[PDB]
DNA sequence: ATCAATATCCACCTGCAGATTCTACCAAAAGTGTATTTGGAAACTGCTCCATCAAAAGGCATGTTCAGCTGAATTCAGCTGAACATGCCTTTTGATGGAGCAGTTTCCAAATACACTTTTGGTAGAATCTGCAGGTGGATATTGAT
DNA sequence: ATCAATATCCACCTGCAGATTCTACCAAAAGTGTATTTGGAAACTGCTCCATCAAAAGGCATGTTCAGCTGAATTCAGCTGAACATGCCTTTTGATGGAGCAGTTTCCAAATACACTTTTGGTAGAATCTGCAGGTGGATATTGAT
């Protein structure tokens, strides 16, 4: 090559930019939308089964559990935790914040009558 | 050895009949039916419980359609209570019409 | 005088008489075995059965719609949750009840949305 | 030796991401770093209470096996009625 | 002549007797007594109710002191319950042991 | 034989014969054991003493002989356990416990 | 000053007294109307049940018993008017 | 002239009302209100003197506590002045609205 | 800091209002003494269902880096509630018929209890459907840089 | 306001899990038909416990003035979210031994079912008293001003 046009023209496609990022909070909303649509449980089944067994064993030893007794506990456990968060959220928002804090969790329960 | 059965009643076939009445071409998973079954029993114990207490509150020893009716009113919210009562009375009236 | 336990006429269920799908026979029976009152009159089960049937029709009509909405034919627990939580009255009635595998209604607080 | 492994600190099986998921369904957009430990504590208590009653229901029936019925009854006591497990 | 009764049982005299055992020199407002009574009825109803349930769960026809015990274990907070159990067992034992 | 009530035998003040009659006619079950009413009676009485003890004390603190509703309330909401046992229970003419959120106290 | 409304009968100083027993120090001007509405819902719910008990009892007079029984259902258990 | 600072008289009023137990709404207005609402439910009703005292006891007991929770909400929001937002939030978490 | 105004205590003091002890009257409990019954425990045992092992693979959890943007701190004004001084309109406080809430007696519709006859819902085992969950692929939005 | 970069649809596809489908078996239901028991509607009638009036009483509505508190506006340190790399540990498919529920028969301890006797807690005045709530006096501690 010696011809007319092409001479060390390395900077031709300058429109190709570097990386990509979602602004903080965009993904968090994507996830909310995501989990609010589903019903699958969200705590890893085995770890949960173990916590249950640990607690139970510390109230009474040598105990057995129906697979479903454990599922029943998980179902109740998350249903409870999820609702707790809805309230917690509301408290944070009341303080004109967006970040839930323990302070909110505790106010939610105080009003609810769990540690009032 | 022996022939060891078990037997555990449900409202399943009945939930199903009604199911076919409202939406003829729809089905229901076993998990959902389990739930429908829980619901029915729940409401049943709630209504029967109300009735129970209502009767003692009045030194009554029998639970009649009348106790059931106010139990229903005490337990079911607005429009739903209104409709259950029509249905209840309706059924009772028709039942007693049998000679 | 046991000449009556024979031919002609023939039985008819009480649900049949009441005009119901639900078990008047079974309901009356459950009322006795639950120790609510000393005695239980005949109309008691008929009424209770009418009410229980009525309510299940209400939840099923509502849930079946949720089924249609999500292009499904077999109602699943999520359809039950949606139906209940979307109906003010059913929601009240089952306000201390948790339907396993039902999830929650999608709802994001306004102040959480972007600019 | 017969059997048995010691169960301890399983409360940590409640992973940061699992709790973050729960919050999301709960419609929570942002979370303070101190929430994970609070939540663990709150849950431990929730569980001890249901398990206590449930296991009490068990011991009463002269059983060594906790049934769904046990859990279901323990939950109705606490006012947390659960549908779906033989109510 | 007259002839008219009604009758109203109440836990009042047993309450009073107990007051005189703890604080022999302390009296009690009429309204205070009305509260104590309600209280005893309440706890009575709550306990019997729980024991009722225990029996059905186990498909049993009778409510024995075992039912009362666990019913108590469930209904009362830690210490209160611990003591109520011992008091309970004490009464029943003392009853059988001697007649 | 010269009769002496069940209460006497169980060694308590509360009416065993009554708790029994109440349980039967309560529609709680088909049958009722001989010991249930005794057990229950013991429990009712015991808790009755618990509250009276505590309220008796409240009276003495306010320098009073006769126990009134306020005394029963102070006694109850001041005890972790009795308070939990009565958390959804409101005692008429009992009022509340003195308590002011610190953030509200005077600045100096 | 003559033609009154009943819920308006629950006056500002009365509501103010309630708040104080509750430990409130400063009160927004809008709390009175808000409070009256809460009280109305409270009374409505309870009375609805009480009167339902009245009617069932074939009575034309609401007894303290009816009020108590209604409260127990609301989960508002009250000591002092029966048992 | 003499004059107490804003929030001082309120403070001792708290101290006083917390100490006592007397009802605080005026009896007749309350009587009238209860009867007015009941008429919507069934007409020509008599009210046992004790029925009304009960309702008043329950109502005030209810309101006082709602004011407790309400206070916590306001304070939660770095305030001292309770507003409608505070009653509303509390009722939501309490389950009476949410 | 020094009053000066109020509010808040403590010690008494005394009347009335609502606890007391008093007596006598039953019916209703509750105790006792037989008789008939039965719930549910013990003693097997058949047969779900739980605990436990194994072993391969993929979906998640952990840990770290980087910086957008959120909470928290500071400041400052307008303006919302608090404190205040009393007349006035309504809420207390009692008396006075009478409406109902209840004791009481009666009488029949309705509930039981008992014993055959009979219809029906639960289930164990196999056979055949069949919504639909995942897998794609590619058309359709939704972000975020610029 | 474009374009690029990802996420989000959304209908098409079909292989498997799980509904829906009979075959039959059977036991507990549920129903049908005399006989016996009784709970409560129903009519009355007395006796409280209400709703109504009047006078007699004590809090609320009002309007002014200003302290103080709530928000608004500004700033900035860093927490917390987004993304990325790596390696574990949950999830899954199977299979086994055996604890331990859950049937079944079988009795006796305990419980119901009358009947008879004794007692006792509730009630209705009737008289007796007593704890203590308002009232006083006066000291002293807060509160707010200068
Ligand atoms: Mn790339
Ligand atoms: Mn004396
Ligand atoms: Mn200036
Ligand atoms: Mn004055
Ligand atoms: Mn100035
Ligand atoms: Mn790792």
């Amino acid at each position: 090559l010696a011809t007319k046009a092409a001479r060390k023209s390395a900077p031709a496609t300058g429109g190709v930019k570097k990386p990509h990022r979602y602004r903080p909070g965009t993904v968090a909303l994507r996830e909310i939308r995501r989990y609010q649509k589903s019903t699958e449980l969200l705590i890893r089944k085995l770890p949960f089964q173990r916590l249950v067994r640990e607690i139970a064993q510390d109230f009474k030893t040598d105990l057995r559990f129906q697979s479903s007794a454990v599922m029943a506990l998980q179902e109740a456990s998350e249903a409870y935790l999820v609702a707790l968060f809805e309230d917690t959220n509301l408290c944070a928002i009341h303080a004109k914040r967006v970040t839930i804090m323990p302070k909110d969790i505790q106010l939610a329960r105080r009003i609810r009558g769990e540690r009032a | 050895k022996k022939r060891r059965k078990t037997r555990k009643e449900s409202y399943a076939i009945y939930v199903y009949k009604v199911l076919k009445q409202v939406h003829p071409d729809t089905g229901i998973s076993s998990k959902a039916m389990s739930i429908m079954n829980s619901f029915v029993n729940d409401v049943f114990e709630r209504i029967a419980g109300e009735a129970s207490r209502l009767a003692h509150y009045n030194k009554r020893s029998t639970i009649t359609s009348r106790e059931i009716q106010t139990a229903v009113r005490l337990l079911l919210p607005g429009e739903l209570a209104k409709h259950a009562v029509s249905e209840g009375t309706k059924a009772v009236t028709k039942y007693t019409s049998a000679k | 005088g046991k000449q009556g336990g024979k031919t002609r006429a023939k039985a008819k269920t009480r649900s049949s008489r009441a005009g119901l799908q639900f078990p008047v026979g079974r309901v009356h029976r459950l009322l006795r075995k639950g120790n609510y009152a000393e005695r239980v009159g005949a109309g008691a089960p008929v009424y209770l059965a009418a009410v229980l049937e009525y309510l299940t029709a209400e939840i099923l009509e509502l849930a079946g719609n949720a089924a249609r909405d999500n292009k499904k034919t077999r109602i699943i627990p999520r359809h039950l949750q949606l139906a209940v939580r979307n109906d003010e009255e059913l929601n009240k009635l089952l306000g201390r009840v948790t339907i396993a595998q039902g999830g929650v209604l999608p709802n994001i607080q306004s102040v959480l949305l972007p600019k | 030796k017969r059997h048995r492994k010691v169960l301890r600190d399983n409360i940590q099986g409640i992973t940061k991401p699992a709790i973050r998921r729960l919050a999301r369904r709960g419609g929570v957009k942002r979370i303070s770093g101190l929430i994970y430990e609070e939540t663990r504590g709150v849950l431990k208590v929730f569980l001890e209470n249901v398990i206590r009653d449930a296991v009490t229901y068990t011991e009463h029936a002269k059983r060594k096996t906790v049934t769904a019925m046990d859990v279901v009854y323990a939950l109705k006591r606490q006012g947390r009625t659960l549908y779906g497990f033989g109510g």
